[PDB]
């Protein structure tokens, strides 16, 4: 049966991608400090297979951890475009989510989703390190639900 | 007008354009520009999609919060069509495929599916209906793609008499399968052209021109019940167009004539791919079909769109096809192709 | 706390410290997560008499700046020269 | 309580409901309309009126400093009950 | 009416600074198009430069002209050193903004803005 | 010593007043006003022509030695014909003292760059130019520092709107970030907070 | 002799007494060209002469440093060089002259 | 008082000089640093097993918002708009009118959770303990629109979390 095979192959690639999520070493403001605390020993994001890598060419996730200003917006879009696919964006904190405390500023982008597509929105100012980890595990369960091969089979 | 659809604002992202549009086939080449233009002015857009939600992510930034709504649908299921259209004021059909698959053939995507969308839209009270046909649609065509475009075009008009039907020539743009198609031939050495491209004339049209024409059709009360032909401003011999493509890309051009029957055999070879075929017999036919001249139909000028010359936009498409040595060459470094007068 | 004796010895030797006296993981020396209710004190203005607000109103004692010179004898410095610091007697040199 | 319009859309405790022909109800298609089922106007009406022996009664909402500011309610009218303006509890003076 | 100058003592001196700035912008456009890999032509870039100078043709205050030139030099420096990105260069061309017709009727149909 | 009231330090007020007129005596060509607040901060208000002479004197004079420029900022007061007040906050480590020097300028009048006196002033003046549009003459490298490239206007002016005039988004058609006129899904809600009853009689202005 | 002043880049001076005498004497000479009634001259001569008195009457560096209250003797030398530089600059500025211009009517009024 | 962090003179007796030569050639102080990381290898790690284990919190924790009720079930909020006035982010939007029974109640109460800075000023300002920040911090969403809370969402949060919220308020209200 073709369906059974592509169903199992979807599980394999979905498992491999969520089990090995490499965020780009990309932080913007206060929220990056809680992101640092997710890598710290108490939460040890490495133990889920989550490893920071500096190069966008070697990153699977962009965690927008902090305010995105207008001056920074073209750079964030640049490094997002330079990530190979599949790629995911996690929006962390009120600033990234929708402008937050600086929503009405002349120099702030009112939400990073004006610039890049966003898979998960982590609320808080900042979200606790555990709240960000909950957001990453939520991203994993989203990847687990993907049906690329199943949809390809029925094209 | 219901009070929720009275236009407000200054026509920006956070405005209210009053358009509530269901766009079928929004996840393709043409759809991304149509959804972008609707979202620019604060329209409500319903994007029914068959694909993986990952492949709709590029659409999400195009609208203010709540202005892009995604739905699952199946071209064979009429309920899924009804749910996606019963709140809309205009329905736009951009469903199409350049190859047949095991599950959907040209008849399914260019006749059965477009007819079902039109039928359900009429039953649901949808007021406007825009359907994309093809300039060269002809029942007497060697291309099954173009034969189905002719059958479905008649069906849509009969099912939804007030529909606006748009017939574009080949569309060129960043994500096209036209200029990118010719540029990608370089991977096989020389460029095979039937009769050396001297017996074909094309009149390609810019993607943004088609998009602006679609958007003005929605807002134009005179466009209801009409059939338009969206053509670019100049006609070229196929050989000249392909030579120009390779000049803009600064790639070596080796054209050699290939007979029609040999090209078809090559087309059948690439069709064996279970993915997106690089080329097909039908694709070879359409590329070598002369673009019809239809003076009796209204065109882009009748919707307030001035057609963009191919010379102003080819580099926007073809710069990525150059090597490092030639990446920075400017728009004025290549002379235009001979345009048929 | 659950390390075996030999492992405690090994890491004590490797670091050169007695690591068991100051473990960085918290056990039972920390406070209970449920506490008795507090009974917080009140401030000096919680009185029933001799407490008129006009006698304890800091904002209404703020005054506009004193104009020293406007355009409408020994030299001085802004303050006395700063006294020289003394070396620590706890540990003068690190 | 929570009623449904003729379209089937639940009516909220604020009386909100999209009318037929309002496109905005498309946002609920494939999802749901979040409606709180415990209507406070119905719940408070269920409380019994409290009988008291004085012309004026005070209400703090209960729980001491966990309620609302303490207010005093006049009970001189027998044509109606005194209602706390913070919590809606009703009081009556008996004979 | 006696004020401290910025650079130019009079409009005659100011207009000299303007011309030198115009030359610098005119010379730079071919470099900007090539370096930034813009899809506009050198003629479009130079027409835009002319459009920006034309909008301030009515100034008769030497201090205002001096400040316009100072900002023009700053803008040119940002472009030459590629501190600006392609997005910043293309902002002068407002490519994504739809025309707003200026006739009374067209405004009347769309809203209350004069 | 009332527990909730800030105590008065009269010794500092006397010391700063004495030094206040000391500076006025030595630099009468420039000093226009000298004042000491009720929390013992000395302010010297000078004609803008004296920025370099006054700052040089305060840095170098043996009875001043204000070697550190703690801060250099501007304030916009639109009701004044010279709307911009330039404020230098200086620190003296030798005498453990602070002093504020204030001058003024308008939109079209340059102020002398004080980088030759304090190298710290380099970026502070760039910020003042960026946020207020005050031009500093003979600045080694005057350009925007905080605002976006090509940004138009000076945001810290009182008449520049809070949310500016343009905003950014990514446009898929041109495949780049674009700038467009600002529209807010929720307009900022202006609150009128001031009570209509006077609070501080000590500061009442004459009618 | 000091091995170090403790401040990075401030070299130890081998002959601080003579260096101070040179500098204060130079400062006094420069003040001679300032008008007699200029407050900068009167004040700077007064404080400059006090330091010159203390240098002459105190031969020990440490005891001299305590009297001067200016930090290290190398710090005091630097301050003398700074004062000399200021005195020369004051001659071109002439800040003893009357106020160049009154401010507008309400330039310093606060609150507006 | 002050101290010198780095102002010491090495001794020049032959033993000290050789001690330093052995340090330079035998890498003794680099070997010493290896000892420290070795000791950490055999220390129990500080990692907790999320999501089966949770980091410790206190009753004052400021998390997801919720609108509360009295024991009768009536809403505590009486539309005073103090929370809306104090909100540093202007995250709160309120409309109100007399209810059908005359009560002073809101018809709109929105919190934009992407504007909110989770500062807790709103619950300090509330005179009736109506708006609170609850203990939930695990409510990340897949879409932006899901974080624009209206009154129905906030009331559902209160009904969902009231058991924990009431106990947290009981533990801390004597510090307020
Ligand atoms: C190739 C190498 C691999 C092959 C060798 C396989 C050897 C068997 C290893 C079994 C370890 C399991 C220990 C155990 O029973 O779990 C206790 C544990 C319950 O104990 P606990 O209550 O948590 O407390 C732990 C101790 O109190 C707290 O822990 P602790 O730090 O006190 O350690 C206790 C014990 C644990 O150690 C062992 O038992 C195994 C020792 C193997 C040494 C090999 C090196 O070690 C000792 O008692 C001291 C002697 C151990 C040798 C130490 C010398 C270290 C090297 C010298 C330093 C310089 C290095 C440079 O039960 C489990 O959780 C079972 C988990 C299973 C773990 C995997 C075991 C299989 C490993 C792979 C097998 C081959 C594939
Ligand atoms: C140390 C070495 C380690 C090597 C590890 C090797 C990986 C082992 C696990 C393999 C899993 C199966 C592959 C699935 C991943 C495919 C990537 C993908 O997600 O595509 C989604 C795509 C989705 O396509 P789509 O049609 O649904 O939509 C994409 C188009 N748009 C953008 C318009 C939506 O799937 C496919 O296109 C085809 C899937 C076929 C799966 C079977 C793979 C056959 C392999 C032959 C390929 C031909 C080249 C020969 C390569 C060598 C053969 C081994
Ligand atoms: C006697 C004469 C006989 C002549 C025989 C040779 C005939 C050659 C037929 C030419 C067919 C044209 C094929 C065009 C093409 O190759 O492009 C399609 C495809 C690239 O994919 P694309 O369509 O651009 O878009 C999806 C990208 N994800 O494929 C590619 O371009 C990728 C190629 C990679 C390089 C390997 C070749
Ligand atoms: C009978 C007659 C016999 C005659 C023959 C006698 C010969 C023996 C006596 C000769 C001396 C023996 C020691 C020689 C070893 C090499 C010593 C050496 O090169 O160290 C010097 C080097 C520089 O140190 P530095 O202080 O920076 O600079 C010196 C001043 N310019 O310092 C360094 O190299 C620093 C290295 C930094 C990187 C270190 C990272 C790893 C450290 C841990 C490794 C532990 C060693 C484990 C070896 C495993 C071997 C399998
Ligand atoms: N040169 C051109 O591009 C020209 C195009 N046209 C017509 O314009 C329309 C769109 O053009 P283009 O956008 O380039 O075509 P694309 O192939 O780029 O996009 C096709 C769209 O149709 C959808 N679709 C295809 N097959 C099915 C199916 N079986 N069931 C459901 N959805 C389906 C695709 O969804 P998914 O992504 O899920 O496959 C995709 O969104 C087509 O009708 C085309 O014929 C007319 C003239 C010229
Ligand atoms: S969301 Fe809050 S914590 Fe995060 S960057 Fe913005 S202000 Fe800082
Ligand atoms: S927590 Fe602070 S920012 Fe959030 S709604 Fe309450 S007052 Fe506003
Ligand atoms: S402060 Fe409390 S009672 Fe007042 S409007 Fe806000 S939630 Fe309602
Ligand atoms: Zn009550």
């Amino acid at each position: 049966r073709g369906e059974y095979v592509v169903a199992k192959l979807d599980d394999l690639i979905n498992w491999a991608r969520r089990s090995s999520l490499w965020p780009m070493t990309f932080g913007l403001a206060c929220c990056a400090v809680e992101m640092m605390h997710m890598a710290a020993p108490r939460y040890d994001m490495d133990r889920f297979g989550v490893v920071f890598r500096a190069s966008p060419r070697q990153s699977d996730v962009m965690i927008v951890a902090g305010t995105l200003t207008n001056k920074m917006a073209p750079a964030l879009r640049k490094v997002y475009d330079q990530m190979p696919e599949p790629r995911y964006v996690v929006s962390m904190g009120s600033c990234a989510n929708g402008g937050g405390y600086y929503h009405y500023s002349y120099s702030v982008v009112r939400g990073c989703d004006r610039i890049v597509p966003v898979d998960i929105y982590v609320p808080g100012c900042p979200p606790t390190a555990e709240a960000l980890l909950y957001g990453i595990l939520q991203l994993q369960k989203k990847i687990k639900r993907e049906k690329r091969l199943r949809i390809w089979y029925r094209r | 007008l219901h009070h929720a659809v009275i236009p407000h604002g200054k026509g920006g992202r956070s405005s209210v354009s009053g358009i509530v549009a269901t766009v079928f086939g929004a996840t393709g080449f043409l759809g991304r520009y149509v959804v972008n233009h609707l979202g620019r002015m604060g329209s409500q857009v319903i994007v029914p999609h068959r694909c993986e939600p990952y492949d709709t992510m590029h659409l999400r930034p195009m609208g203010d919060l709540g202005q892009i709504i995604f739905m699952d649908w199946n071209g064979r299921d009429k309920d899924s069509i009804r749910r996606a259209v019963e709140h809309s004021s205009v329905v736009i059909n951009l469903v199409g495929r350049e190859w047949e698959t095991q599950n959907f053939d040209f008849e399914d995507v260019f006749v059965k599916i477009p007819q079902a969308i039109a039928q359900v839209s009429k039953e649901a009270g949808v007021e406007k209906f825009i359907h994309i046909s093809h300039l060269n649609a002809d029942i007497k065509s060697s291309s099954k793609y173009l034969r189905s475009k002719a059958v479905g075009e008649k069906e849509v008009r009969e099912t939804f008499p007030e529909a606006t039907i748009i017939k574009p020539a080949e569309i060129f743009g960043r994500e096209d399968r036209f200029l990118n198609y010719f540029a990608n031939i370089r991977w096989f050495g020389g460029v095979p052209l039937i009769s050396l491209g001297k017996k074909t004339v094309k009149q390609p049209v810019y993607i943004v021109d088609v998009t602006k024409g679609i958007i003005n059709a929605i807002k134009d009360p005179d466009a209801r019940g009409k059939t338009f032909a969206f053509v670019g401003p100049s006609r070229y011999l196929l050989f000249d167009l392909v030579q120009y493509v390779f000049a803009v890309a600064h790639r070596p051009f080796l054209p050699y004539p290939l007979p029609h029957f040999a090209y078809r055999w090559i087309g059948r070879l690439f069709e064996i791919s279970p993915f997106e075929p690089w080329t097909t017999r039908d694709k070879v036919e359409r590329i070598h079909t002369t673009d019809k001249i239809l003076p009796h139909l209204p065109g882009l000028e009748d919707l307030g769109v001035e057609a963009t010359p191919l010379e102003l936009k080819a580099i926007e498409v073809l710069r990525r096809h150059r090597t490092y040595r030639w990446l920075s060459s400017e728009i004025e470094d290549v002379q235009p192709a001979k345009t048929i007068p | 706390a659950s390390a075996t004796r030999f492992i405690q010895w090994l890491r004590n030797w490797a670091s050169g410290r007695d690591l068991q006296a100051k473990l960085q993981l918290r056990y039972q020396e920390i406070s209970k997560r449920t506490q008795p209710p507090p009974k917080l004190p009140v401030g000096p203005s919680h009185k029933l008499s001799n407490n008129y607000y006009c006698t304890r109103d800091g904002r209404r004692e703020a005054m506009p700046p004193s104009i020293v010179m406007s355009s409408q004898k020994k030299a001085v410095s802004p303050a006395p020269p700063i006294k020289r610091w003394e070396l620590s007697q706890d540990e003068p040199y690190l | 309580g929570v009623r449904t319009s003729p379209t089937g859309e639940k009516v909220t405790h604020t009386g909100q409901v999209y009318d037929d022909g309002d496109y905005r109800k498309v946002r609920f298609v494939g999802r749901q309309k979040e409606v709180n089922e415990n209507f406070a106007i119905d719940l408070i009406a269920e409380q019994p009126v409290s009988q008291v022996g004085s012309r004026v009664i005070s209400c703090d909402g209960g729980g001491g400093a966990l309620g609302h500011p303490r207010v005093y309610i006049n009970l001189d009218k027998e044509t109606k009950t005194g209602t706390c303006g913070y919590c809606g509890l009703q009081f009556r003076q008996q004979h | 009416t006696s004020v401290k100058p910025i650079f130019s003592r009079d409009m005659n001196e100011a207009k000299r600074r303007v011309r030198e700035l115009y030359r610098a912008w005119y010379r730079e456009v071919p470099n900007t198009v090539h370096l930034f890999q813009l899809d506009i032509s050198v003629k479009q870039g130079r027409d835009k430069v002319r459009e920006m100078f034309k909008k301030n043709a009515h100034i008769t205050d030497p201090r205002v002209v001096d400040l316009l030139v100072i900002k023009g030099k700053m803008e040119l420096e940002e472009t030459i050193k590629v501190w600006k990105q392609r997005t910043h260069v293309m902002r002068f061309f407002h490519e994504t903004e739809a025309p707003r017709p200026k006739d009374f009727l067209s405004k009347f149909y769309v809203g209350h803005d004069p | 010593t009332r527990p909730t009231v800030r105590p008065r330090n009269d010794v500092a007020h006397k010391q700063l007043s004495a030094f206040g007129e000391y500076v006025a005596e030595i630099l009468p060509k420039y000093v226009q006003q000298v004042q000491v607040s009720c929390f013992n901060e000395l302010e010297i208000c000078i004609h803008p022509d004296g920025v370099i002479p006054v700052l040089t004197f305060l840095r170098d004079h043996s009875n001043a030695q204000f070697k550190s420029l703690a801060d250099l900022t501007a304030v916009d007061i639109p009701t004044r014909q010279n709307r911009f007040e330039i404020v230098y906050n200086l620190l003296s480590l030798r005498f453990n003292s602070r002093i504020r020097v204030k001058t003024y300028t308008d939109e079209l009048t340059p102020i002398e760059s004080s980088v030759p006196v304090y190298k710290a002033a380099n970026w502070y003046e760039r910020e003042i130019w960026d946020m207020f549009g005050v031009f500093f003459a003979n600045h080694p490298d005057l350009r925007r520092i905080l605002t976006d490239y090509g940004f138009e206007g000076h945001p810290f002016r009182k008449d520049f709107p809070l949310s500016g005039y343009v905003e950014l988004r990514y446009d898929d058609e041109v495949k780049r970030v674009v700038a467009e006129p600002v529209e807010l899904a929720q307009e900022f809600r202006k609150f009128d907070l001031n009570s209509p009853w006077e609070a501080f009689p000590a500061y009442r202005q004459p009618p | 002799l000091k091995k170090t002043t403790g401040l990075v880049g401030l070299a130890v001076c081998e002959t601080p007494h003579e260096r101070l005498k040179i500098l204060y004497t130079k400062i006094l000479d420069v003040l001679g060209h300032i008008p007699k009634n200029a407050a900068y001259r009167k004040y700077t001569e007064q404080i400059t002469n006090e330091k010159l008195s203390m240098v002459k009457a105190e031969p020990d560096v440490k005891k001299l440093e305590e009297r001067l209250q200016g930090g290290q003797i190398e710090e005091v030398i630097l301050q003398a060089e700074n004062e000399l530089s200021l005195a020369r600059k004051m001659i071109q500025w002439k800040p003893w002259e009357p106020l160049v211009e009154e401010p507008p009517a309400s330039q310093w009024k606060w609150p507006i | 008082t002050y101290k010198y962090v780095n102002l010491r003179e090495p001794s020049m007796d032959m033993k000290s000089v050789t001690d330093r030569a052995a340090q330079t050639l035998l890498w003794t102080e680099l070997i010493r640093g290896l000892g420290m990381t070795l000791s950490y290898l055999f220390r129990e790690p500080a990692t907790i097993n999320y999501p089966f284990e949770k980091g410790p919190l206190s009753p004052r924790f400021r998390g997801e918002h919720a609108l509360r009720r009295y024991p009768s079930g009536e809403e505590r909020c009486i539309a005073c708009k103090l929370c809306e006035a104090v909100c540093p982010a202007q995250a709160i939007t309120i409309e109100a009118e007399p209810r059908a029974d005359g009560s002073r109640r809101t018809t709109r109460y929105d919190i934009d959770m992407t504007k909110c800075i989770y500062c807790g000023f709103c619950q300090e300002a509330c005179p009736v303990d109506a708006i609170v920040e609850g203990p939930n911090f695990e409510f990340s969403t897949e879409t932006h629109e899901e974080l624009l809370y209206n009154k129905e969402k906030l009331l559902n949060n209160g009904d969902k979390w009231e058991a924990e919220i009431a106990a947290n308020i009981q533990a801390d209200y004597l510090y307020r």
